[PDB]
């Protein structure tokens, strides 16, 4: 029941990428970096717990061992999707050559397939390429560049299509499948075994079940069973013999072809990696048990294999392989000594063990002594250990003849101990043993030039510390053996290797055991105690490395403490000038013994050593008095600082125990702070270091000081200068300058503001003028590097402060300004960074690493109460980057290719973590200040930007670093993403990576984290494609799209089952290629129509009202904008049906699941105001010197919804947190009220984008219901809309920021909707309810027709006029409509008529002028108000709307242009005269005098005016004179006829040329024009009968009329030769035309 | 057949707000309904005039 299944998915899924094999690189790569994300994936969680992967990660030959197994090939081979024969055929030639099982060689095949792309990328760059990073580079200056001999990628890509390099890769895919395997096992046990504390609560699972299920190690047992653990040792030692002998010889069956120099190297180099991880994992094994002893047989066989091979030698005496061979070196050598424990087993000897065995006796000896006899130093330490065991063996039996008896009888040892001395000696003469200790202690150490991990380190460093403790006392104290034990315990460390990372207690031992076990503590601890300070190098480092290593451990937290403060002894020189102090004590000779006899006071309150104290001259002196040796230290600092000789004090410090000491004195102060801030250490320990360093010294003077005044003398000349000793000096004093930035900022600012270091307005800058073509070798480099970490700190430190007193002495711009140089300082730096000759790659990428993360901080703070504390610098560097001239920009861009090269020409390797975790940092530093940099540049608004082109360009690099690794994938695609943003505000990307590097590029992004399926890397690509759509990259898009579409429809088929996290980016770009690429995607939505449609309407019928009641209550706001981004999807595809006349019915279908959007959709109801309000309270009764408003992101990067979205937690996490209780207890406190506010505000943001996006979907559906059935959906559909505008329009409360939008969209939506609606003719009578409501919303408003709530006032008046419609369409009669309709109509009318005169006194406001009439006018034809002419007479006239029409409509006149409020004014007064109780009413004011006297009626009475007539103003006379008058005639007359019949006949005489004129051109509104005159003369002739002095003559000519209309009473074609109506035509205006005329004809017969 | 069609009559714009024009000719259709409507409105009522003294 163990199968392959896991371990490898079915052919079909491995070929078509579907599934990915977790193959061992990808494993090894999560456990070596022990990533959690990938550890507890699924995929790579159930392959590590499959038994079948624990079975063969016990037994490692299964993995590639040759078994005969056709029948498994055949069948998982056969019936599958061509391209099948291609892989068997290689998968057998691979078996048959390299003679490995067929399952292995198809897998690896696979392998091999589905990087095709990664190799397709990672291969030198072609000719277009390196054109492109040449021009990219540029002219001005070493790029050192890869040469011109390749050729065009087109000729490349088709050699790699061919058999030779697809052979080729396979073979180098087995290859690193071995190393990868070995060294994912190797990681495997370490993880297992000493994994640190406080683990993440999954991995911990993991690591449980693994160890319980594979090896039965239960934890959960007093004591778990080792043994399947202790199994591996042996299994992994045959296997190393195996790879012993593969070095050697090469595949049999492989063609010569193959084996080339490169393939021969790669097999010895995966020969030796195998062996070495391998030597790992049983090293480990071997560790397990530490107290007790290992077989015999294993011994025997191991050293037998040994002295075969020379403890692996004969495979590493080639050059090209030492990188291999000192790591392999150390640990064989190690493992062996491990083997022995010689502890044990000279503690077993005096009082089985392998000496019970003298087989394995002589199989060690012989081994020893060939090894020995060869010459070889690797076997040094082996040999001496071995020879100690012999002496101790020796002595025993010595001491018998007063089984290994056998053995010494039978290698002659018995009666002679030369043979061993001989060893002894040549092993321990010129410290070469101590040497090569040294060596393997830095290679095995926790530095970041270590070979193997800092755990492996520290158990490989035991074992040769158990060597040097008990051969401590058979050799004296000398400096070989205490310099290499130093050299083990502090394996070359720095200041800043210092950190209170918690770690497995079992690999802090090695540091323990100094004080826990007797020998060592007393033979090199208490010794160099005692020397100190004769010898300053033994303690100085020993505190320096036990203070940083006890930081975490509180038993012995105060050693250090105690042994500085409190000390015993004291060692120092004689100065003859003492000779008076003291006298003999004269009981021993040797002895030499003495007390003094006066007080001598060194450096001559002081340092003084009573009198009467004792001491020996051994050779120098020691004296036996406790005192405080951190004040002397202080003060002998102070003096070599001041340069003050004292002829009766001690001796001097030099310049190298001056560096020492400074640097031992801030590594104390840093691992006291850092302990000290640790929960429950004495918060006041740094500043107590600091007192007692500052003891005895100058009253107010202190150790800062001291530090200050010794960089300030060393720093008077230049640095060139200045020797090595005294650089080391500064670099310490940087280090103590760091350490106590952050107990005591004030004095360090206040220092920094006056160094000569840091350029200044007075003198340039000692830095500023180091930089040029010298050689940073360690001595200088640790300088420049400590420099700038310092900066970076400092910038820390600056950005972090939110405000005895930690910031005294300081000010504003003391701050600014240092941070201006530190920014002057670094850019200085990192451009000298380019000629400067490293030591090595490593401390260049460690530098620009460190630089670039300060410059990155520099710009992540510019991004603001706080922000020009150091917004200068941070303005400087921005500059420097985006708007620098050419040469600058050449030379500051070209650290970043030169990172880029560096980082993809860099093999990759499964050793030297630390190197490659350095490196990728600063890759990824690099590529995220690039992104930084063009984010500032798109906000800011400069548009010319050189690192626009430098990228473009240097895309040939950006697309194939991920191939290199994938960590680097991530950023790569922010930065990218970032770079076509930019751009898009066009340039071309295939010019410039090409087209098989681009394809290969596509392909490799393609099916995003495959393996791991994590959400960050999902995110961050999907988003890259959405901009990518956004930004209109037209080519490469187009090209992307042909299986990524089927991809994200996978995706999206269980959304359900997928985190929201993920599928709201993945449906934000569908949405972005179906917006902007509509044809291409709306075939492919077609082809999976069906399964899409059914989840969305799963997703949208979700309808969760109350999201906060619900288990989600904090997802909210994903799900609102997912569900936004459903409704902007299925919106756009709806109308693009409905264009298609294929809509009926699948609008009819969407129509059901709408119900969300209608209960909470348009309205913005959940924003709970009264939250933000008590959280703005808080923090400004908290804080009186910083506002809410303070923390606003200011949009410079993508605004992204998640945990920080309006307020910018990230750096509240920092800047806030120096106070107390922000953080809490128990989760309560600001933190969290800032998470949920911020929270709430984020689903805000996404109501409002659920706003937009509805608008557009209801619409398209509305316009698809047009047809007259189904008519309860529409009326559901315009019900729920003025339903959401009625509840969202009033009690709003929004924040006044994004809501502008909102109050005008709101009655856009519901005008238009209504209006469709009316053209319909589907509304139901009964609309009050909701009229009511719109005249409190118009009353709403404060200032009518205000300059600011213009829009919103013309849209709410528009939109009561089609009310006002809709209402007059019904019959209430065959609370009352009629009351309703009268008051709303009264106040708003007669409010907004005579503001608008009065404004208009003296465009917009006759335009709503107009508007107001129609509305009169739509009130007025109200069934309901024919009954109440009364009312709406009584209102019209309690204010004087009759007045200010007649005042205004003669505005301004010239006497003896074109009336427009004059049309609009008499066109009012006309629709009030409409019902003839006006009409009378306007009679009554002599309405016809005062128009008759105004001169409108004089440019009336002018000839020129006609119906199209050559000016405006005499066209706008036309239709004045016509409207006003004529109707308003007849309205008027309509009441007492025969008493008003006078002024009509009078002001129809007064102006005859019309009269005229019209009746000629009868003989088009002329139509009515003639038609109203007509009936008012036929009217008036009738009414004559009565009156001669009234109507005197008539003066009309209507004669002509009756043959006028008659000629064209019978033409249809005659009839439309001069209609030209004004308004739309449109089943003819034939219809209505005509029908007037027969109208009038009759009557005048 | 439909989709080689559409792709003839394809405009070279953004697709997205392709009914952000549609609204506008709503606005436009409502001007046209308040001209429509006033018009005929008080052309009845004239109408209506007309019959009363006829």
């Amino acid at each position: 029941t163990l199968t392959d299944r896991t371990y490898l998915p079915p052919l079909e899924d491995c070929l078509t990428g579907r599934t990915v094999i977790l193959s061992w690189r990808l494993v090894a790569s999560a456990l070596e970096d022990a990533d959690l994300a990938r550890l507890t994936s699924p995929a790579l969680s159930t392959f590590l717990r499959d038994g079948f992967v624990h079975e063969l990660l016990k037994h490692p030959a299964r993995v590639f061992e040759p078994k005969d197994l056709k029948q498994e090939f055949e069948t998982k081979t056969s019936s599958i999707a061509p391209g099948v024969d291609t892989i068997k055929k290689d998968a057998l030639w691979l078996a048959d050559a390299v003679a490995i099982n067929q399952v292995a060689a198809l897998r690896i095949v696979l392998i091999e397939y589905q990087t095709r792309a990664h190799s397709h990328l990672v291969l030198p760059l072609s000719t277009q390429d390196v054109a492109n990073i040449q021009e990219a580079a540029g002219v001005g200056d070493l790029s050192l560049l890869n040469p011109a001999s390749a050729v065009d990628a087109e000729t490349m890509w088709c050699d790699f299509e061919t058999e030779a390099r697809r052979r080729e890769r396979i073979l180098a895919t087995y290859l690193s499948e071995r190393r990868s395997f070995t060294a994912a096992v190797d990681a495997l046990v370490t993880f297992l075994l000493h994994s640190a504390p406080g683990q993440h609560k999954d991995l911990d699972s993991l690591r449980r079940a693994l160890l319980k299920d594979a090896f039965a190690f239960d934890e959960d047992l007093d004591v778990p069973d080792r043994s399947k653990l202790l199994t591996m040792a042996p299994t992994y030692m045959n296997l190393v013999e195996d790879c012993i002998a593969r070095a050697q010889a090469l595949p049999a069956k492989l063609g010569e072809s193959f084996k080339t120099e490169a393939f021969e190297l790669d097999w010895l180099r995966t020969a030796i990696t195998e062996a070495v991880h391998s030597l790992s994992i049983a090293f480990q094994a071997l560790d397990l048990d530490t107290p007790y002893f290992a077989p015999h047989e294993l011994l025997s066989e191991w050293f037998e294999l040994m002295n075969s091979s020379l403890f692996l030698e004969s495979i590493l005496g080639f050059e090209v392989v030492a990188d291999l061979a000192m790591p392999a070196r150390s640990l064989v050598s190690a493992i062996c000594l491990k083997m022995l424990n010689i502890d044990r087993t000279i503690q077993f000897l005096h009082d089985e063990p392998y000496l019970l065995s003298s087989q394995t006796l002589n199989k060690i000896h012989t081994a020893v002594t060939n090894a020995v006899n060869s010459g070889v130093a690797a076997s040094l330490p082996v040999a001496f250990a071995w020879s100690l065991i012999v002496h101790q063996m020796h002595l025993g039996y010595q001491e018998r003849a007063e089984p290994y008896d056998d053995f010494l009888r039978e290698q002659r040892l018995d009666n002679d101990i030369a043979p061993v001395e001989q060893i002894a000696m040549l092993a321990t003469s010129r410290g070469q043993v101590y040497q090569v200790m040294s060596e393997m202690a830095l290679c095995l150490g926790t530095t970041h030039e270590a070979a193997f991990r800092p755990a492996v380190g520290a158990r490989a460093r035991l074992v040769f510390q158990d060597l040097l403790k008990r051969s401590a006392y058979l050799i004296p104290y000398q400096d070989e053996p205490v310099f290499s034990l130093l050299a083990i315990l502090a394996t070359g460390r720095q200041y800043w290797d210092v950190t209170d990372a918690l770690s497995a207690s079992s690999l802090n031992q090695v540091y323990t055991d100094m004080l826990d076990d007797e020998t060592l503590f007393t033979q090199f601890t208490m010794q160099a105690i005692n020397r100190f300070p004769y010898e300053f190098n033994p303690f100085s480092v020993l505190c320096r490395v036990l203070a940083a290593a006890l930081i975490t451990n509180k038993d012995k937290a105060d050693v250090v403490t105690g042994w500085l403060w409190r000390t015993p002894t004291l060692t120092v020189d004689w100065n003859p000038a003492w000779d008076r102090s003291y006298e003999l004590c004269f009981e021993d000779e040797n002895t030499n013994s003495f007390r003094l006899t006066r007080d001598v006071d060194l450096f001559g309150e002081r340092f003084i050593i009573p009198e009467g104290t004792l001491g020996r001259f051994v050779t120098t002196a020691r004296l036996e008095f406790e005192h405080s040796a951190l004040a002397l230290l202080g003060k002998r600092l102070e003096v070599k600082a001041a340069e003050e000789i004292c002829d009766s004090g001690m001796a001097p410090l030099d310049v190298d125990e001056q560096a020492e000491a400074v640097a031992m004195l801030a590594t104390v102060l840093r691992a006291e702070s850092l302990k000290s801030t640790a929960k429950g250490g004495d918060p006041e320990a740094p500043l107590k270091f600091l007192k007692e360093a500052s003891r005895l010294l100058p009253h107010n003077k202190d150790i800062l000081t001291v530090i200050s005044d010794t960089i300030d003398g060393l720093v008077e000349k230049e640095l060139l200068e200045l020797d090595g000793p005294q650089i080391a000096v500064l670099a310490s004093c940087l280090q103590f300058l760091h350490a106590a930035l952050a107990v005591c900022p004030g004095r360090v600012w206040a220092y920094m503001s006056r160094c000569a270091l840091i350029a200044g307005d007075a003198r340039p800058g000692r830095l500023s003028r180091i930089t040029g073509s010298l050689d940073m070798y360690a001595e200088r480099f640790d300088l420049l590097s400590s420099a700038v970490k310092l900066f970076a700190a400092l910038i820390d430190s600056a950005a972090c402060s939110a405000v005895e007193n930690p910031w005294l002495g300081t000010s504003e711009k003391i701050l600014s300004r240092v941070a201006l140089a530190i920014a002057q300082a670094a850019l200085d730096v990192y451009e000298s960074t380019t000629t400067w000759r490293f030591r090595s790659e490593l401390d260049r990428s460690i530098l620009v690493r460190d630089v670039v993360g300060l410059m990155h901080k520099l710009v992540v703070h510019a991004h603001s109460h706080l922000t020009s504390t150091l917004s200068p610098a941070a303005a400087h560097i921005i500059s420097s980057f985006l708007t620098p001239p050419p040469s600058a920009s050449s030379l500051r861009f070209q650290p970043l290719l030169g990172t880029l090269l560096v980082a993809l020409i860099t093999p990759r390797a499964t050793l030297y973590p630390g190197q490659s975790r350095i490196l990728a940092e600063r890759v990824t530093s690099v590529l995220a200040f690039c992104t930084s940099l063009l984010r500032a540049a798109d906000f800011l608004g400069q548009t010319h930007i050189p690192l626009q082109t430098h990228l473009f360009q240097s895309a040939c690099l950006l697309a194939r670093l991920p191939a290199a690794n994938a960590v680097y994938r991530a950023p790569v695609l922010e930065l990218l993403r970032a770079l076509v943003e930019v751009a898009g505000r066009p340039p071309s990307l295939l010019g410039y990576l090409g087209s098989h590097a681009a394809r290969s590029f596509i392909s490799l992004v393609e099916g995003i984290d495959k393996p791991f399926g994590r959400v960050e890397h999902a995110v961050v690509t999907w988003r890259f494609f959405a901009a990518v759509i956004r930004n209109r990259q037209q080519w490469m898009a187009g090209c992307l799209l042909t299986s990524v579409l089927a991809a994200a429809m996978e995706r999206l088929r269980e959304v359900k089952s997928l985190d929201v996290q993920e599928a709201v980016a993945v449906m934000d770009f569908v949405v972005s290629a179906q917006n902007y690429w509509p044809w291409t995607i709306f075939a492919v939505r077609k082809e999976k129509e069906v399964v899409d449609a059914l989840r969305g309407y799963v997703r949208g019928l979700k309808a969760p009202g109350m999201v906060m009641k619900t288990d989600g209550a904090a997802a909210a706001a994903f799900q609102a904008r997912i569900a936004a981004y459903v409704a902007e999807t299925f919106a756009m595809q709806l109308y693009h049906m409905r264009q298609m006349r294929q809509a009926e019915k699948f609008a009819g279908e969407l129509v059901a699941d709408l119900d969300y959007f209608l209960r909470e959709g348009v309205m913005v109801w959940g924003y709970n105001a009264s939250l933000h309000g008590n959280f703005a309270r808080n923090f400004a009764k908290r804080f009186p010197g910083v506002e809410v408003d303070d923390f606003k992101r200011t949009m410079w990067l993508p605004r992204e919804l998640g945990k920080g979205y309006y307020y910018a937690l990230e750096v509240a996490e920092q800047m806030l947190g120096f106070d107390a209780g922000w953080g809490g207890v128990k989760q309560s406190g600001f933190r969290k009220e800032m998470e949920t506010a911020n929270l709430n505000l984020s689903l805000v943001e996404a109501q409002v984008s659920l706003f937009h996006a509805w608008e557009y979907l209801l619409l398209e559906l509305t316009l698809s219901l047009l047809p007259k059935k189904e008519n309860a959906a529409f009326a559901r559909q315009v019900l729920q809309v003025v339903e959401q505008c009625l509840e969202a329009n009033q009690r709003s409360q929004p924040p006044e920021n994004i809501f502008v939008v909102l109050g005008h969209a709101r009655a856009g939506l519901a005008l238009t909707l209504l209006q469709r609606l009316a053209d319909a003719n589907q509304l139901p009578r009964d609309v009050t309810h909701l009229l009511a409501l719109v005249s409190s919303a118009i009353h709403a408003v404060e200032n009518p027709f205000g300059a600011n709530d213009l829009p919103y006032f013309r849209t709410l008046l528009k939109i009561l006029f089609v009310v006002l419609r809709a209402a007059k369409q019904g019959t209430a009669k065959p609370v009352a409509i009629t009351q309703q309709v009268l008051t709303i109509l009264d106040r708003v009318v007669a409010r907004c008529f005579r503001a608008l005169a009065a404004l208009v006194h003296e465009t917009t406001a006759p335009e709503d002028l107009a508007l107001i009439t129609a509305i009169l006018q739509a009130c007025l034809s109200v069934p309901g108000i024919e009954q109440c002419q009364v009312q709406v007479l009584n209102i019209m006239a309690a204010h004087d709307v009759f007045q200010v029409a007649v005042a205004l409509f003669s505005w301004a006149d010239r006497l003896l242009g074109d009336p427009v409020y004059g049309e609009l004014a008499l066109l009012f007064l006309l629709e009030l005269s409409a019902l003839p109780a006006l009409a009378e009413h306007l009679a009554c004011d002599g309405l016809l005098g005062h128009l008759a006297a105004a001169r409108l009626a004089g440019y009336m009475r002018r000839t020129n005016v006609g119906p199209f007539a050559e000016n405006a103003g005499a066209a706008r006379c036309y239709a004045i004179w016509a409207k006003c008058l004529l109707p308003l005639l007849l309205n008027i007359l309509a009441a007492l006829g025969s008493t008003v019949a006078p002024e009509v006949a009078w002001v129809l005489n007064q102006f005859p040329n019309l009269l005229q004129s019209s009746v000629e051109r009868i003989e088009l509104l002329e139509i009515s024009e003639i038609h109203s005159l007509a009936l008012l003369t036929r009217v008036l002739a009738a009414c004559r009968a009565q009156n001669a002095r009234d109507v005197p003559e008539v003066t009309w000519d209507g004669a002509k009329v009756l043959e006028c209309v008659e000629y064209w009473l019978r033409g249809r074609k005659v009839l439309r030769e001069r209609l030209v109506p004004l308004g739309p035509r449109e089943n003819r205006l034939e219809e209505k035309a005509v029908g007037l005329l027969v109208g009038v004809r009759e009557v005048l017969e | 057949v439909d989709v080689d069609t559409y792709l003839s009559n394809l405009q070279t714009k953004t697709t997205l707000s392709m009914i952000a024009d549609g609204l506008e000719r709503s606005a436009r259709d409502f001007d046209a309904f308040l001209e429509e409507n006033v018009t005929l409105e008080w052309e009845a009522q004239r109408k209506r005039i007309y019959q009363h003294f006829g």
